[PDB]
Parts: C-alpha cells; structure tokens; sequence
C-alpha cells in the first residue's frame, strides 16, 4: 500500500519553485520592453502572441496595450494573433 | 450537446477512478455520485476545483458509511492538498447543511492490524487499550490516531508482533516522535490499559521506554 | 482450436496499448505542467479490469464502443443439470459458424 | 594567512590585466606604478486635515551618514523577522570595520527592532 | 524599424508633453542621450529613414507631424462634418484626442448640440 | 442577580485592525527610499510595510493612499498609531490626511480556567459550534447574535476575533462562559 | 497465459521516454528535460478481497458464491523510473512496486490453493471433491469459456 | 548579473584613483582603465568563490533599514561581529545585501 502524502508531493514540489518567483512583475517599462521589441523584430517581421509573452514579464492585457501602440496584429493566414510592427 | 456537465460528467470518471485505487465499495460511490451532483445542483460553488469537491465527497461518504478514511489516505489518491480539501470539505457541509460524525479509533484498527497482519488478539487488545485510554482521556491532545497507533505499539510491544516505531509510524503516517510522546502519555498506564483477557509475550515492567 | 489464453492475451495486448496511452497522456500532462512525475496518479488499473469484466460476464468480445461485433458470444454460463451436463458444458466446441 | 590572502588577489588582478595593458600600448612599468600607488593608498488632531497635530514622531536622519558605522558589504541567504526578532543567514562579505578590513564567506545573525 | 518607432514615438510624446514645435534627428539624439549612436546610424537615420517615412513633414530643416496635421482647433469640427454630400469624413475618436483634449467632456456637450456617435 | 451564573474571566483584548486613507496618492518606492524603517518590495505585494517600535503593529501603504494600522492593544493606540504613520508619511513631503479612518479587526482572548467537553459542546451546538481534531485542536464558535468568531482549546484557552466593537467580545464571552461551564469535565 | 504470456506483453515493449517541451529562449538551462519508464518481473497475489473497513481478506471460492463476488486475485509489478533526464544527472533510478489490476482466476488454477487440498480439506471447506471446475466465478455466477 | 557595487570599495576605489592618475598623465587611454577595471570586477567575484572560506558570526540591535530593487540596505546599532580571535564590537554598521 502507497503512503499518503497529505499534499501532492509534485505539488509540493511545484510550491518550493512557485515561491521563488512570481509573475505579478512591475511596469517600470513604457520602454525597456519597446527597445526588446527591436531586437526581436529584427530576427523576423512578426511573432505569435505567446512568444512575445515568453519575452515579457508582464500580464498579456498590459501588453496588448503596448502592441496595440506601436504596431498591429494579424491572423497571417494562420488565425493565431501574430503581431508586427508598424512598418509606418 | 451537453458542454455544462461535461466537467461534472468527467468528474464521476475522476471519482471512480478515484474510488478504483483502494477497491472501495460501490454504494459509498453512489452517494458520493449523489453528493456531487447535489453539490454541483447549487452551483453556489462553481468557483472551487471539481477534483478537491470529489476527494471531499469521498472522505464524507467514508464517514457517512461509518468508516472514514484519512485525509493523507485521500491525498494519496488525490493531487489536492489536505487544506484544500479541508476547506472544500467546510463549504460542503455548509453548502449541503448537514452535519457529520466523530472520529472512533477501532474503525482504523482493521486494516492497520491487517497491514502489519497482526493477529485480531492483539488487534481486539489494542482497542481496549485505546477504548480505555479515551474513556480515561489519557491523551488530551494527540490526534485519536497517533493515539490508537501507540496502542497497536504497545499492543504489538506486548505480543511477539512487536514492530519498531518507524515502521508502525511508516503504515500510519504520523510522526516517530509524535507516537514516542503519545506512548510517553500511555506507558503510565501500560499495564492497567490492557483487556483482562489477554496473553503477556512480555512483562508490562519489561514494556520499552522512548 | 482458440483458448482462454491467447484470447486473454489479445485483449491484454489491447488494453495494455490502452493503459500505455493513458498514462502517455498524463506524460503529456506531466510535461504540461514540468511539476515532478506521478506514477501512481497516471494510473488507471480499473479501465482494464472493468473493460475484463464486461468480456468475461457477457461473452462478448472487444472494447464494445468499437470492434465486438464479430466475436460476440464467446462466453457463456456453466450448466448444472447434471454433472455429466456440465462436463459436456465444460468440453463443448463451436466455430464462427462460417 | 588573511593578509596573504589579499596579495594573492593583488597579484591576480594585477597580473590578470596585464595583457590588457599591452592591448592599449601601455608600458608595464605604468603597471607597477599602478600597483605601487594602490599598496601605499592600503596604508490630538479633531480634522482630517490637520496632520501636523501629530508631528514628530520621526527621529534624525543624519544619525545614518558621519561613517561613524564602518561598512559591510555581502549577499544575503536568509532574512527572518518575528514581530520584533529579527534573523539573517548572509553570504560572501566584505567588512570594513575601524578602518581595517575584512572578509567572509558565511554569516549568521540575529536582532531585535 | 524599431528605432524609428521610437523616434516617432519619443516626438509624439514629447510634443505631448508641451514642446508643440517642429524637431530634429540631432535635437532627438541630444534630448534622449542617445547622441552615441554611431554617425553612419545617425546619417543613416536622418537622410534615408526621415526620408522613407510616408508621412513626415519637412517643415524646413526641421521634421513635423506624421498622425495629425490639423492645427490645435480643438473643439468643433462641424464644418468639416455637415458634409453630407460625403458624410463629413468626420473624425476619429482616437484622432480627437490627439487633436487636443480628451474627447468625453466636449462630447458630453457635443452629444446634445452637432455630433452623434457609432461604436463601428 | 448576576447576568450569568459564572460570570468573568476578564476576556482581554490583544488586538486591533484598523484603516485609514491619506487622501492622495503617494510613490512607496520614493517612500521605501526615504524611510529609515520600512520594507517594500513590488514583487512581493505592492503596498509599503512600515513599522513603528512605538506602534508595535506595522502599517501597510497602499500606492492609493489607504493605510491599514496592526499590532495595536486598543482602537485609539491603533488609531494614535494610523495618526503618527499619517503625519511622517505626510512629514516624507506628500499630502497625507487622516480621512475615513476606521477599525477593521479587534482579538481578544482569555481562558476559562477548566476543561470542557467539546464532544458534547461540537454535538449540542453544531448548528454554531465547528470542531475537528483532524483539522485543528481549537474549536471554533460562530456567534452570529453579536456575529462574533470565538477558538475553544483543550485546555480552556478561548479566542475572540473579527470583532470591531470591544464590548461584543466582553457579550460574546458573556453568553459563552456559562454554556462552558454547563460543558465541565 | 498467466506465467509467461502477460509477462511476455509486459517483456513486450513497456518501456516508455518522455521528454518536456524545450520553451525555447527559456535561457541556458541546457536543453529540455527528460524522463524514462523501466519494467521488471509480474507479481500475482493470492485471490483476496478488501471488506469495506478497507482490510483484506481470502476469497474463499465458496464465499465468492455467497456474497456474489467476482473470483480474483490481485496483480502487482516491478516498475522502475529511469532518468536520462537530459541533465547532468543522468542515470538516476527510481524503484516502484505498484498495484496494476485484480485478475479473476480459474477454479483448480495453480493459484488456486484449493488445488492442493484433500477432498477432506475441501469438505472441511464446505467444497466438493468431485467439483474440479476450470470455469471462472463473476459476481457470484459460474462461467465457462467455449472453444 | 556581475555586481559593479564592489568597485565602490577601498580597494575598488585605490584602483580607481590610480587608474585616473593613469588617466590623468595620460599613461593609458580611459578605454583601458575600463578593461582593467572590468578584468578587476570578473576577478574579484572569482576569489570571493574560490579563495574566500572564512564564515563569520554577528550580533546586532538593528537601527534602520530600507529595500527596493532586491537589495537590502540596513543601518544596525550596538553590532557585534564575532570571530575566534578578531571580535569587534561597533556603535553603529552599514549593512547593503544584493541579490
């Protein structure tokens, strides 16, 4: 017979990595986050919606607000939100 | 055709598949099948995971069938931490108001005796000792199982079916130190706690000491 | 001439591929999440065990949501008229009738 | 052993940018002038609004700038309070401490406020 | 891109800010102290991108506006808007804004007086 | 006659929650940097914490200007405290205020000095009484009469809370130490 | 069947690796975690039943009649955990021992420990000597495959 | 990240000042002090993993404190450091922690 563990032991495992680090994170950024953006955008002209994420620290709607203002979004023929920069 | 339940349909999977890790019996599963379907007819907690509210369902019917089973037991099958479950377990009770039975020590004395495969002599012995010593409240403050757990040590300590602490500790889940108190709350009794009927392996005087 | 065995087996086989799937799927899960590994969480031992429980009690024989339909009946009930009844129960033999 | 130490770092460094010396066309002589220089630098109210009814709670800042402490500088492992005790576990440190200085690679503390 | 994202952008706010009056590259460099840019970037910037950008004004050695050409007129744009015969090409929510002041208190008047407004 | 058949036990109160809001919006990190005694860190939540040895109950700022007062004994040394945390965040260079100031929470406790039955207490009074050894050794009352939250410990030992009115723990306790002493072992 | 042919599935192919997602520009955390499933020997339990205070018990055959129980046996396997977890800790194993499935056996099996038992024994068991069986016992009821 | 604050030292800063007067004569380029002074930061975190292995104890009142961009900078009174041979005790210490 298998020993209860009173929490989920991954779980628990989870909670020493998940008190680490949270990420509720700052907006100090209506700028670190656009000179990011030129570098990204330089490897390719536009990313998915996710990816531009992963590169943030920052909650999505917070940074709808940023793509939203220097550049535009498309479904590339793929439906995926991909975003680009304003190539005006 | 049927997005809504289709959470609450997974669920009853999740509780027979649940109710499948320790063979438990169907009608404990039907009421439990009932409970749920009573506590998602509110909805009032909508806002709660569907697994804790099963796991919650579980350890009730287990105690509405009269043989509860421990909330560590219940983690082991679930991902949903004891506190979770505990509190889920208050909002049912107070979204189904309805009220619940107390802990008894023998009901755990079955199948803890039948893990360690320890003769019903002993096993009846034990529950006397842990009757007796609630009875006499011996132990105000120990959980009734770290207490019952010490009973099968002195128990198992007065037969030739002794077992060290640790393993005992290992089948029961609690701390080696918390039976080493809970014995250091009985052993004054050690002798007077035991049934008339029973068969020394080992002198109550010779009964260890931690 | 087919027997319990290889037929157990067939099933064991498929289930099996069943079970292997099913804790692949947790696999998928565990990876999901990156949260250390469950092995006894993934597991699922009723599917196969149930799924034993309808071939053996009705005869019938597959995963009935599928594949059955040209194995039905392979199993029945013990007579007990009489012994020798329940002999020729316990060595009687049959074909896919064509 | 601790002063050694600090030469064993002295000649690291040194050495260690020798090259980078050369990269700019230094000679190295600059090099042991640099050293050399270093070495001998080592030796009540009734309104909303009237909030001043409350004043001076606050104490002097210019308790926290004379150097009066002497300095310490190092990572920290853990910091712990309870109400009122305070507990730290740091790491890796500089001390600066009567103008002499010192070092750590662990430390343990504790403090009430 | 990126860089020239910026520069309109860092215009846009400072003009914003207060300074309604036409720039330079140079001008932007020194304010954003990012006059180390390298003077091939700089020349680059200055004599290609000030240049591909569809909507910069020359004004005469200094660039102005890309979003909004219209002067600070603010409040009332009826004149413009009456036009039936080519419904008035009316104004943007967003280009009101930028015009001058927040939309919602002019609207609020506007809402009762010339101006009647689609969510589209 | 007495109010009750046992009457007393003193249920002193140990604690005070209090809030209150600084009528303007302030920058914790400016005030993180200026205080000589406060921590913040917006990683971990956004408000300033702030601590006084005077107070001994610590502040929480709010960026919105809101203030919560802790560690008090009593209302007004929570509300003297929310007082000197208003006048030095105010003395940091912002417009603090002394607006909407109010008591959030009030603890008390006491001990009724012998044991109890909670089997028979958990049994008669289930309806507000809730325990559970499995869960925490401390029964915990709902009183609704006062809406008052009380802990009943093994030993006796009893925990007031939730309260914002001191005289709703001296009630609560009021119609409770009685009931306890009908519960004597 | 029960002695090599689940065996000879489960020395089949068992063995199972997965490795997570790599989450591409995560940093330099040398490349995305792995994990491996290993299988050893097949264990099979005696047929016994867990009585509802969770406590097992024989499955006496007669009693399977009675209470209408399926006549089974529990089965149990060597598992192993086996990490080429892409790390620099490789070859890093962990041991399991794990409850897989109750199988119902046939009446006169090997494992049917009445098998050994005298016609006195199986009298003394309430059992009849002249009831070899060979047929399975599901929910009480007797059933017998037909070749 | 490599930490910058150990150049504002005695022996960061001794550096430095030599370095300027390097400067100063003209003796290297300001390009070069940063190398070194770069060089001399990648060096001296690599001793304090390698060849720093003391550990030290402390005891203190504390008198101040402040946090903000995962640096702690506190201000004790009445510290004790402790060690074998070299106890000190201070009126007051300056106390920085970074990340």
């Amino acid at each position: 017979t298998n020993y209860k563990p009173v929490a989920n032991h991954q779980y628990n495992i989870e909670y020493e990595r998940k008190k680490k680090e949270d990420g509720k994170r700052a907006r100090a950024d209506k700028q670190h986050v656009l000179d990011m953006l030129f570098s990204a955008f330089e490897k390719h002209q536009y990313y998915n919606l996710k990816d531009l994420v992963d590169i943030t620290k920052q909650p999505v709607v917070y940074l709808k607000e940023i793509l939203k203002e220097i550049g535009v979004q498309n479904v590339k023929g793929i439906h995926k939100n991909t975003w680009e920069l304003k190539p005006e | 055709m049927s997005s809504s339940d289709r959470a609450m349909m997974n669920a009853f999977k999740e509780i027979t598949t649940m109710a499948d890790r320790i063979n438990l019996p169907r009608n404990i599963v039907d009421r439990t099948n009932n409970l749920f379907k009573q506590v998602y007819e509110q909805k009032s907690l909508k806002g709660r995971a569907n697994d804790a509210i099963a796991s919650a369902c579980l350890y009730i019917a287990c105690r509405q069938e009269g043989v509860p089973r421990t909330f560590k037991e219940i983690c082991a099958v679930s991902r949903i931490s004891k506190k979770e479950i505990g509190r889920c377990f208050k909002l049912i009770l107070k979204a189904l108001e309805t009220s619940v039975d107390l802990i008894t020590t023998g009901d755990f004395m079955s199948r803890f005796c039948s893990n360690l495969c320890l003769p019903k002599q002993v096993q009846m012995a034990a529950t006397h000792i842990a009757r007796k010593a609630v009875e006499l409240d011996l132990v105000p403050g120990r959980s009734p199982i770290s207490v019952a757990a010490a009973a099968i040590y002195m128990a198992s300590q007065a037969s030739a079916e002794k077992r060290t602490q640790k393993e005992i500790g290992d089948i029961a889940g609690v701390a080696d130190v918390t039976i080493r108190q809970s014995y250091r709350l009985i052993y004054p009794r050690a002798p007077d706690l035991f049934p008339t009927d029973f068969k020394f392996d080992t002198p109550v005087d010779k009964l260890p000491q931690l | 001439l087919d027997l319990a065995g290889p037929l157990l087996a067939f099933l064991f086989r498929g289930m099996f591929k069943n079970l292997l799937k099913e804790v692949r799927i947790y696999a998928q899960k565990f990876i999901d999440r990156g949260k250390d590994f469950n092995l006894e969480l993934a597991i699922k031992t009723r599917i196969i065990s149930d799924g034993l429980k309808y071939s053996l009690a009705t005869g019938n024989w597959g995963d009935q949501k599928k594949a059955h339909q040209a194995r039905a009946g392979v199993s029945q009930v013990l007579n007990r008229l009489t012994f020798a009844s329940t002999l020729s129960h316990l060595r009687r033999l049959n074909s896919p009738i064509g | 052993t601790v002063p050694k130490l600090y030469r064993s770092v002295i000649e690291d460094v040194i050495n260690d940018v020798r090259d980078i010396f050369l990269d700019d066309g230094v000679d190295e002589q600059v090099l042991m002038e640099l050293k050399t220089l270093w070495e001998n630098k080592l030796m009540g109210q009734v309104e909303e609004e009237p909030l001043n009814s409350e004043d001076d709670v606050s104490d002097e800042e210019g308790q926290e700038l004379f150097d009066t402490e002497n300095v310490v500088v190092c990572q920290y492992d853990k910091i712990h309070r309870s109400k009122n005790k305070w507990k730290f576990h740091l790491k890796d440190g500089i001390m600066n401490l009567n103008g002499r200085d010192y070092i750590f690679s662990k430390a343990i503390g504790d403090a009430e406020w | 891109f990126g860089v020239l994202a910026k520069i309109v952008n860092y215009m846009k706010t400072r003009h914003q800010r207060g300074d309604t009056h036409p720039l330079t590259l140079d001008e932007i460099l020194d304010e954003t102290q990012h006059l180390d840019i390298g003077l091939k970037q700089k020349q680059w910037l200055m004599t290609e991108a000030l240049v591909n950008n569809p909507k910069i004004e020359v004004i005469d050695g200094k660039y102005a506006f890309k979003p909004k050409y219209n002067v600070r007129d603010k409040k009332a744009l009826l004149r413009l808007l009456d036009q039936h015969d080519q419904r008035g090409l009316g104004g943007i929510l967003l280009e009101d804004i930028e015009e001058a002041l927040p939309n919602s208190q002019k609207a609020v008047k506007a809402l009762g007086d010339q101006i009647l407004f689609v969510n589209r | 006659t007495p109010a009750s058949e046992s009457s007393g036990i003193v249920p002193q109160l140990q604690n005070i929650v209090s809030t209150v809001n600084l009528g303007c919006k302030l920058d914790l990190k400016t005030i993180a940097l200026r205080a000589r005694n406060a921590e913040y860190n917006p990683k971990r939540f956004a408000a300033v914490i702030m601590r006084i040895r005077e107070p001994r109950t610590t502040a929480l700022i709010f960026s919105s200007g809101k203030m919560v007062c802790t560690g008090a004994k009593s209302e007004e040394q929570s509300r003297l405290a929310a007082r000197k945390y208003a006048r030095v965040v105010q003395k940091l260079g912002f417009p603090a205020k002394f607006l909407d100031f109010k008591i959030q929470n009030m603890v008390g406790s006491c001990d009724v000095k012998f044991p109890i039955r909670l089997e028979g207490l958990v049994l008669t009074h289930q309806q507000f009484s809730s325990y559970e050894p499995e869960l925490f050794p401390g029964l915990i009352y709902r009183m609704i009469k006062p809406r008052i939250v009380l802990l009943i410990f093994v030993s006796g030992k009893v925990v007031l809370t939730g309260a914002k009115v001191r005289a709703e723990i001296y009630e609560a306790f009021e119609n409770i130490y009685p009931i306890l002493k009908g519960f004597r072992k | 069947f029960i002695q090599m042919s689940v065996q000879r599935i489960v020395e089949d192919a068992p063995p199972i690796d997965l490795q997570a997602e790599a989450q591409h520009a995560s940093g330099e955390v040398e490349e995305p975690p792995r994990y491996l499933l290993k299988f050893e020997q097949i264990y099979l339990s005696k047929p016994t039943h867990w009585e509802r205070d969770g406590a097992p018990s024989p499955m006496m055959p007669n009693e399977a009649r009675l209470r209408n129980l399926t006549y089974s046996a529990p089965l149990y396997v060597d598992i192993t955990k086996t990490v080429i977890k892409e790390g620099e800790e490789q070859l890093q194993t962990q041991h399991q021992k794990t409850f897989i499935g109750k199988i119902p056996i046939m009446l006169r099996s090997t494992y049917c420990l009445l098998n050994g038992l005298t016609d006195r024994d199986l009298c003394e068991l309430n059992e009849c000597p002249l009831d070899p069986g060979g047929y399975f016992i599901i929910n009480g009821s007797e059933k017998v495959l037909i070749a | 990240m490599a930490y910058q604050l150990y150049r504002n030292t005695t022996l960061g800063n001794s550096l430095q000042e030599s370095l300027d007067e390097l400067i100063q004569s003209q003796q290297i380029t300001p390009q070069l002090a940063l190398q070194v002074l770069l060089q001399f930061d990648k060096a001296i975190n690599a001793a304090l993993a390698q060849r720093v292995r003391n550990r030290v104890n402390f005891r203190g009142s504390l008198n101040t404190y402040r946090f903000c961009d995962n640096v702690w900078t506190f201000v004790l009174n009445d510290v004790e450091f402790r060690e074998v041979t070299e106890l000190i005790k201070v009126d007051k210490v300056k106390i920085v922690a970074c990340d």
